[PDB]
């Protein structure tokens, strides 16, 4: 995948998170993405 | 009697608050935290 501008292999699914307006990708503990919010269609996956 | 009375009174003192199996607890205790430790560290520039 390359949302954006990460890159890097995972598996895209369906989430229950949710963003604020100006909250656009999640992070995790050790500080990696591990969320976001694709561009066109402003859904909300789970990178694994 | 007295032995019966013993055994019965292990079981009260066991089940007090205090860290009876605090001995057995670090064990977890130290586990879990290197490895949490380990996992957080991976997000340091480290002058990068
Ligand atoms: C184009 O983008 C708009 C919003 O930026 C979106 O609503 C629309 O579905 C997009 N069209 C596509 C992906 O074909």
């Amino acid at each position: 995948f390359n949302f954006n501008g990460l890159k890097g292999t995972g598996v895209l699914t369906e989430s229950n998170k949710k963003f604020l307006p100006f909250q656009q990708f999640g992070r995790d503990i050790a500080d990696t993405t591990d969320a976001v919010r694709d561009p066109q269609t402003l859904e909300i996956l789970d990178i694994t | 009697n007295q032995f019966n009375s013993a055994i019965g009174k292990i079981q009260d003192s066991l089940s007090s608050t205090p860290s009876a199996l605090g001995k057995l607890q670090d064990v977890v205790n130290h586990n879990a935290q290197a490895l949490n430790t380990l996992v957080k560290q991976l997000s340091s520039k480290f002058g990068a």
